[PDB]
């Protein structure tokens, strides 16, 4: 079980690319996996997975903020951003290089 | 009747860090050159608590690569992103497997 | 980070490297031991005496005597047929160990090359001898381990009945089936030849598999052998003890008492401030002379006896921990490499399971739990009762809880020492147990590091922060120090129990009343030395009468507090004090030096502090184990009288 | 001495738990564990097959069938679900409606098909029956009739379903190189290796129809599939399908984990179709369909192994073990243990492919 994949994550890693919001809302977000090798779409299975929690998709922070107010716009903690609006999302923060 | 002739000796870049997956143990600081410096503590609490993590300073961090190559974190937040964006935490991360066990019925393990 | 304890690491190390290591320890194996016989040279053969009998060769005697060497006589001719006899089968070990260095060395530079024939020999290929090898395998094993397991029993067996030779011929022991006198050994060995013999053909047509060490033999092969082999040295340990104390082997152990011995740093008689050699102790001997130990009162026989079956216990005690350790490290590498969840074995398997982890580790940790309570509640409550606090004597002790009677047969005297050996042994075990598998199934990620999303990632990692309050001391190599500090106390109480001490109490002997009359209740022809606490009392006044016995206690004590240093959690403390320390030293600069001091000072890294730490305590520890096996055996065989009537 | 050294080992268990009476039930639970290197090049290859199965109403039979494949190969998760009411129409026909999907990574597409399967054996003698007891091969063929429709949600299918438009019309040959495509991998060389031969497709028009629930495109197509008399599919067709044994839900729980160092097999199941009657009062286990043998005989034959294979074939009560070849090594007064010897070199035999025979009578 935990040795299989990457023993850190619970369910599967899936970091999102910063492709975003440069051509009709650019609906092929890059959805790459913590292996790294492939680099999926957010089909409606990848979302039955994630629902599943079988994988678990991450937006990073140190990129072009992707679509962040068009997919969802709840920003309590500026952490909030659910896909289909009730999907209880979790947000990877790095305040690398502007923090001191 | 007439071969050839043989002789066959065989026989006889831009590395982030996700703080809130970091715990803050600082190896990337041993794996980065003193003459850098681009990991640093920064602390926000209590340290028995998680309190500080550690951040990449992009500019004075120049394509080492010795701290993702180390794979030394056991958080597995030192991410790499490539120049086609995807993100890697961990080198080779084990293939993920459909785990169901055996039993074999008249051998002692049933 | 390659260290100077990484760079004989295996994985650097081929098959033919290994092999030319082993061969150049055997030749200095061989060296030493030829060392240790000149040793026992008790009357040289040129006319003169000889060395003052070191423990070394203290131990190696009875082996010998059983042997045509090393008679048990005081005639000084065949005393000196001894030392002759020892002396040549020293020189003829130095002479094979110099050909195996030999051997060793050209293994090691992977040259192997015949100076009477001009050819050279594959490691991967060859023949065993020049038709013996085409008789029975007609080449070589495959390079693979699983195939060299034939070929080296056939091996084994060619050295039993090289050794059953050697003892009809050279030694003179006829084989005939009497095991009870010397001359069946050769018997047996000529059996296990044959028996080994079968095996080996066996196993090289049918080679066993169990794929998992194949691949990575240098440590899975490596951790499996040396679990396995301290296993047996803790069997052979067992079994030296068993049969040295049996009639059988008195002749060549009971006879050590009847004998006096000069012991190397035993005392000497000694002379006054003003001794005119142109007063003095003891004057019939020579100035500054050893002072003959009479055995009887010393108990060598049960003091050579101990020395052996201790060193083989604790160094099969040893072996375990470090093949447990050493495939802890296997399966993490193979974790990080991904290979963990393609073993396809029983051995990896079983354990691939968190949940199977879980169970199995609580089951030991409850069994641990409930006899080491049960054994030491016991204990303490012995202790209680003898020193009569809280208004108990003895009679409310654990002085009826003897040994089954179906089990009273593997014990001298039963009694509530023997019931409270076996379940400090058994707790001990256990306890160790705890550490050895968490190494086993925690390499890499702990169930707790899997709630909490960290991995270990190092075999030699310090910790993982301050994060949760915790992290020290996750690595392999820090559970392996664990598991070592505690398997101490097993070993502490095998050593205790083979040198005769009372382990149900604390204070066994001291002048307190009822813990006088513990014998007188208990009914023992057996007088153990003392119990746990007063062992140090009682056994110390030798150690204290032996100056060299002293040297060592100091020795040992000082190791161990200079463990103390390094096992705290004091690395960071330290560091500073070492940067203030070299600033001062940088503020020798302005004292006239003129002389850029680049001098830092070093302190060791958490993993390299661990590792010195267990080290200087083991050594220390048992530095001092060892004055408490040379002390004596200093067992009367006298019921002790209750204080009254 | 010996020759052939350095051989692997495989460990293999198997269970046949039979169902007295006129019911040919039986229950499967197989084990292997086999230190032999796999044949996929990819080849951390783990996959799980769930088939279900229920009794519809038998007033018309349509039993409905239920597979759930999950494979996990390269780290690549891939689940295909179809659960399809299949009914024999007549004894050489078969009549199914059922719908599916497949899930490749992120890619799902679902489908619902139709089909009709009619099975011609290519000769029906009286004199073979009358001479021969059991006829293990038959010459026949199948020819399926399948109308496969798929929404086309997802623009990959929209782009493949052009190509696939555009490639109907642009090449003849299309029918023929279409069977170059039907096989993945090294199943073309299975095509010929196990006796089966393909015919040219003969497509009746795929076409787009506008749905609600998304685009459909809808292919109507027809292949044949031939059998030299080695294929199951076709010569057991009056097998492979329990049209009235389907009393009771029945269920499979298999899989494998394969990698570099091994492959691990569990088979749990109930089938209906285990035991076949024969002449003279006589029932056994059914002939082992040699498609499968043949099939595994590729793979079978690329290490030197050794095996350990025990069976336990469970008979009722009321049934007495006859013409067991190779014997039963131990007899329980009920069971029967077959293992070592004889059946160890048929296991080494089937292992690398070898087609043989372990006839296993049991009668009253
Ligand atoms: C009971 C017999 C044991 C055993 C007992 C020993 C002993 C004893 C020694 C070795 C040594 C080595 N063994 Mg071993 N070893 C066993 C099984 C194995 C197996 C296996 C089955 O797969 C392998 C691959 C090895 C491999 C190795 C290497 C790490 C090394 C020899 C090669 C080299 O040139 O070293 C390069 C270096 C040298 C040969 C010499 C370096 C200098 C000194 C002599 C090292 C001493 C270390 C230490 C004090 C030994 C103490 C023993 C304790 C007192 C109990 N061992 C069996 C089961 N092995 C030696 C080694 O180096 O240990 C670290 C060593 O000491
Ligand atoms: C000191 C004894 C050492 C030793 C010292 C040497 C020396 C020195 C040389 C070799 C040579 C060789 N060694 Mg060596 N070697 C030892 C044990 C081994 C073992 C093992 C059994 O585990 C292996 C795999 C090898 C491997 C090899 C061979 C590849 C090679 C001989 C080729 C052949 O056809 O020779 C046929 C015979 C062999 C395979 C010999 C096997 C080892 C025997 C037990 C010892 C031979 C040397 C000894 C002094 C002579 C008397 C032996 C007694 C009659 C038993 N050695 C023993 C323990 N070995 C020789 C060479 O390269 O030859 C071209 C060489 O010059
Ligand atoms: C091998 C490396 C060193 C060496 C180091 C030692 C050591 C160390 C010791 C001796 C001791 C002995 N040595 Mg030497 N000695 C060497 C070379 C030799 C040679 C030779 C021609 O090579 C000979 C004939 C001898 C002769 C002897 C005897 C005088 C004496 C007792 C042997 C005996 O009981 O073996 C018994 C023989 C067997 C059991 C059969 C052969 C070995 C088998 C195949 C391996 C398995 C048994 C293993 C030893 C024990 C494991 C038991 C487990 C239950 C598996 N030495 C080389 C140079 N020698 C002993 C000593 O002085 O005792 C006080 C002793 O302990
Ligand atoms: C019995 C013969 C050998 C043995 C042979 C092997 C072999 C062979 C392998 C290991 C390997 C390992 N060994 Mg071991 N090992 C033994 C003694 C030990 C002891 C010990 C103190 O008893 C420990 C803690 C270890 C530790 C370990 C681990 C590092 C590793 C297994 C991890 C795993 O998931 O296990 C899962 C746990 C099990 C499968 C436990 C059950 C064991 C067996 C298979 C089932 C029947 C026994 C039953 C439970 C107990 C009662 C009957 C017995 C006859 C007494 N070994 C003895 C000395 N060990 C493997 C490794 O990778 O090495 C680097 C490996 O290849
Ligand atoms: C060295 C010899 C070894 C050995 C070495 C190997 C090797 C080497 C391989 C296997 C493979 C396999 N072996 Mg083996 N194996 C041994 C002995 C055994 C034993 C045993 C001990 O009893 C067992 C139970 C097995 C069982 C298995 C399987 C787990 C596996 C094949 C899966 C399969 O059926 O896919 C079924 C596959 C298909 C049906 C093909 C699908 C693709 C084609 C294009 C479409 C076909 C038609 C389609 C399905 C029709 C659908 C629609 C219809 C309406 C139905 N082997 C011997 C001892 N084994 C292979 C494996 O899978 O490796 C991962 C493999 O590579
Ligand atoms: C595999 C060898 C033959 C083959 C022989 C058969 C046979 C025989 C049958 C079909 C049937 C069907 N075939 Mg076909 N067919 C093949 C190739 C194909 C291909 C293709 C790969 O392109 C396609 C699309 C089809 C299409 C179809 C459908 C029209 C139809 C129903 C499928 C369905 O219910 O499956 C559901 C999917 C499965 C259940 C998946 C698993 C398949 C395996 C073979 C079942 C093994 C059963 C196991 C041993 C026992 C299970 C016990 C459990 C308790 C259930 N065939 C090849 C050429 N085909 C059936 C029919 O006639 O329908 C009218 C039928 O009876
Ligand atoms: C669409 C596919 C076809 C079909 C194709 C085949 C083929 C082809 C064969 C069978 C065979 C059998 N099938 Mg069927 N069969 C169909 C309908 C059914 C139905 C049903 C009412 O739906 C049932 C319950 C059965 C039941 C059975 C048994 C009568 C018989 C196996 C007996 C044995 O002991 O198995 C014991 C077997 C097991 C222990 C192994 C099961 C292995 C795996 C799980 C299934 C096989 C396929 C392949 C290896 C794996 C999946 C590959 C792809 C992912 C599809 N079939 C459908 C319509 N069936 C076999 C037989 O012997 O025929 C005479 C056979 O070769
Ligand atoms: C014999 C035993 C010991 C020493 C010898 C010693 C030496 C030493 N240590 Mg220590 N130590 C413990 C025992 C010994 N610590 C224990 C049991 C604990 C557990 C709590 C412990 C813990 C800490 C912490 C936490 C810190 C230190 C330091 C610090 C020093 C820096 C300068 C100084 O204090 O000199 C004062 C000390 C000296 C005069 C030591 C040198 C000769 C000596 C008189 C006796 C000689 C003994 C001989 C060297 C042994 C073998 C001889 C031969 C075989 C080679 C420094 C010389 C630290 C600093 O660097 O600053 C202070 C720091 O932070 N410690
Ligand atoms: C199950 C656990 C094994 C039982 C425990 C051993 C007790 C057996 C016993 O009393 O034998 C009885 C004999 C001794 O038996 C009597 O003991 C008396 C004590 O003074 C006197 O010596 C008597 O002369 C002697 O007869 O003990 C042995 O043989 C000692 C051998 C050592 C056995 C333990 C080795 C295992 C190492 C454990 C290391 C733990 C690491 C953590
Ligand atoms: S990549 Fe180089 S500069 Fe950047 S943190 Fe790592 S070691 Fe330092
Ligand atoms: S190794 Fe990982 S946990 Fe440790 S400081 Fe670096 S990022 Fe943080
Ligand atoms: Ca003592």
């Amino acid at each position: 079980g935990p040795w299989s994949g990457n023993a850190v994550h619970k369910a599967e890693k899936y970091f999102i690319t910063s492709a975003k919001r440069d051509r009709d809302g650019k609906l092929q977000i890059e959805l790459v996996p913590a292996s790294g090798r492939r680099k999926l779409s957010p089909t409606p299975e990848m979302i039955r997975r994630l629902i599943d929690g079988e994988i678990e998709i991450y937006i990073l922070t140190t990129q072009p903020d992707i679509a962040i107010d068009m997919n969802k716009e709840i920003i309590d903690m500026e952490n909030r951003y659910v896909i289909d609006f009730d999907k209880r999302g979790v947000k990877w923060t790095m305040r690398e290089i502007p923090v001191f | 009747p007439v071969e050839n002739k043989n002789q066959a000796p065989a026989p006889g870049k831009h590395y982030f860090i996700i703080e809130n997956l970091c715990v803050g143990c600082g190896l990337c600081l041993d794996k980065c050159p003193p003459k850098v410096n681009a990991i640093g503590y920064k602390f926000y609490g209590d340290v028995q608590e998680g309190g500080f993590r550690c951040y990449i300073d992009q500019a004075a961090c120049i394509s080492c690569s010795a701290c993702f190559s180390g794979d030394e974190c056991p958080s597995g937040a030192l991410i790499e992103v490539l120049p086609d964006g995807e993100v890697l935490d961990f080198s080779y991360t084990p293939p993920e497997r459909l785990d169901f066990d055996l039993r074999f019925l008249h051998r002692f393990h049933r | 980070s390659t260290k100077w304890y990484q760079i004989f690491d295996t994985e650097k190390l081929d098959d033919e490297q290994v092999v030319g290591g082993h061969l150049a320890l055997l030749g200095v194996l061989g060296f030493i031991m030829g060392i240790y016989y000149i040793s026992g040279i008790q009357v040289f053969p040129w006319g003169a005496p000889g060395f003052h009998d070191n423990w070394f060769y203290l131990t190696i005697k009875p082996r010998m005597v059983s042997l045509g060497i090393d008679t048990y006589s005081t005639k000084t001719a065949d005393l000196e047929a001894a030392g002759a006899r020892l002396l040549g089968w020293a020189a003829f070990h130095f002479l094979v160990g110099s050909v195996l260095i030999f051997g060793g060395w050209r293994h090691w530079t992977h040259n192997l090359t015949n100076p009477f024939t001009g050819r050279c020999g594959n490691f991967r290929d060859f023949r065993f001898l020049g038709k013996f090898g085409d008789v029975v395998f007609n080449g070589t094993s495959a390079k693979s381990y699983k195939e060299a397991l034939g070929p080296h029993a056939v091996y084994m067996s060619l050295l039993f009945l090289g050794w059953g030779i050697v003892m009809w011929a050279i030694l003179g022991f006829a084989p005939i089936p009497d095991f009870q006198t010397i001359n069946s050994e050769t018997f047996m060995s000529f059996v296990f030849a044959v028996i080994f013999f079968a095996l080996g053909i066996y196993w090289w047509n049918n080679p066993p598999n169990a794929a998992i060490h194949l691949n990575d033999d240098m440590k899975a092969a490596f951790s499996v052998h040396l679990t396995a082999i301290g296993y047996i040295n803790i069997a052979l340990g067992c079994i030296a003890f068993v049969a040295f104390q049996q009639p059988s082997f008195a002749p060549y152990y009971k006879e050590l008492d009847k004998l006096v011995f000069y012991l190397y740093g035993e005392p000497f008689n000694r002379v006054s401030f003003n001794f005119v050699e142109q007063a003095k102790e003891f004057a019939d001997f020579p100035a500054y002379a050893i002072l003959p130990k009479s055995g009887e009162a010393f108990g060598m026989a049960r003091v050579v006896t101990n020395l052996i079956v201790f060193n083989h216990i604790i160094c099969g005690v040893l072996y375990v921990f470090a093949g447990v350790y050493h495939g802890g490290q296997y399966l993490l590498k193979i974790q990080l490499n991904g290979m963990y969840n393609q073993i396809k074995s029983i051995w990896i398997t079983k354990g691939r399971d968190q949940e199977v982890q879980v169970k199995i580790l609580g089951t030991v940790m409850a069994l641990c739990f409930a006899t080491m309570l049960s054994v030491y509640a016991v204990i303490v409550w012995n202790t209680i009762c003898e020193l009569n606090i809280f208004g108990t004597n003895i009679t409310m002790s654990f002085y009826w809880l003897k040994p089954l009677p179906i089990f009273q047969w593997m014990f001298a005297d039963p009694s509530i020492n023997d019931w409270v050996m076996a379940h400090v042994i058994t707790a001990g075990s256990l306890f160790s147990l705890i550490a050895l598998v968490r190494i086993a199934f925690f390499a890499h990620t702990s169930p707790l590091w899997d709630d909490l999303g960290l991995k270990k990632n190092s075999y030699s990692f310090p910790c993982l922060g301050p994060v949760y309050g915790g992290t020290c001391g996750v690595s392999i190599q820090d559970q392996l120090w664990f598991a070592m500090l505690w398997g101490i106390k097993g070993l502490s109480a095998v050593c205790w129990y083979i040198d005769g001490a009372w382990i149900a109490s604390m204070m066994y002997g001291v002048p307190a009343a009822d813990a006088k009359a513990w014998d007188s209740i208990a009914h023992l022809h057996h007088h153990y030395t003392s119990g746990i606490f007063y062992y140090f009392w009682t056994e110390t006044v030798t150690i204290f009468s032996s100056s060299h016995l002293s040297t060592i206690l100091m020795i040992g004590h000082l190791v161990w507090f200079i463990s103390f240093a390094v096992w705290f959690e004091d690395r960071g403390s330290r560091l500073e004090g070492a940067d203030i320390q070299t600033r001062t030293i940088r503020w020798l600069g302005k004292k006239f030096l003129n002389r850029d001091v680049n001098f830092r000072f070093p302190v060791l890294t958490i993993s390299d502090s661990k590792l010195a730490g267990t080290f200087l305590y083991f050594g220390g520890t048992f530095m001092l184990v060892f004055l408490f096996l040379a002390n004596g055996f200093y067992q009367t065989n006298s019921p002790l009288p209750p204080p009254v009537s | 001495l010996f020759g052939s050294n350095d051989v692997t080992t495989a460990h293999s268990d198997y269970e046949i738990v039979l169902e007295g009476g006129s019911s040919s039930w039986g229950k499967v639970k197989a084990r292997a564990k086999v230190n032999a290197p796999p044949a996929s090049p990819l080849l951390p290859a783990d996959c799980d097959v769930k088939l279900n199965v229920k009794p519809l109403d038998p007033a018309k039979g349509f039993v409905r069938i239920s597979a759930v494949f999950e494979s996990i190969v390269d780290s690549t998760k891939n689940k295909l679900t179809i659960e399809a009411d299949i009914a024999n129409e007549t004894k050489e026909r078969r009549i199914s409606v059922g719908e599916g999907m497949v899930s490749v990574g992120d890619f799902s597409h679902t489908f619902s098909f139709e089909g009709s399967v009619v099975n011609l054996f290519y000769y029906r003698s009286d004199a073979v029956r009358r001479n021969v007891p059991n006829p293990i091969y038959m010459q026949g063929r199948q020819f399926h009739d399948i109308l496969m429709k798929v929404p086309l949600d997802n623009n990959d299918l929209i782009d493949t379903w052009e190509g696939t438009v555009k490639a109907i019309g642009s090449t003849g040959a299309f029918n023929d190189w279409i069977r170059d495509f039907w096989f993945i991998g090294p199943a073309f060389t299975a095509l010929n290796e196990g006796g089966q031969r393909i015919s040219r497709i003969e497509v009746n028009g795929l076409n787009t129809e506008s749905g609600p629930k998304g685009p459909v495109g809808v292919s109507r197509w027809r292949f044949s599939h031939g059998g030299s008399g080695m294929v199951d599919s076709i010569s057991r067709w009056a097998e492979l399908f329990p049209s009235d044994k389907l009393n009771r839900p029945a269920q499979v729980e298999a899989g494998f984990r394969s990698d570099s160092q091994g492959i691990e097999v569990k088979v749990d199941g109930e089938f209906p179709g285990v035991s076949v009657d024969a002449g003279g009062g006589l029932r056994r286990i059914l002939n082992h369909p040699l498609i499968p043998l043949v099939h595994h005989g590729m793979v079978g034959k690329f290490n030197n192994f050794n095996v350990d294979a025990q069976l336990k074939v469970v008979l009722p009560k009321g049934y007495k073990i006859r013409y067991a070849a190779p014997q039963y090594r131990s007899q329980n007064l009920e069971e029967y243990r077959w293992s070592g010897g004889a059946y160890a070199r048929w296991v080494e035999h089937v292992c690398k492919g070898g087609v043989g025979q372990f006839e296993i009578l049991y009668a009253q």
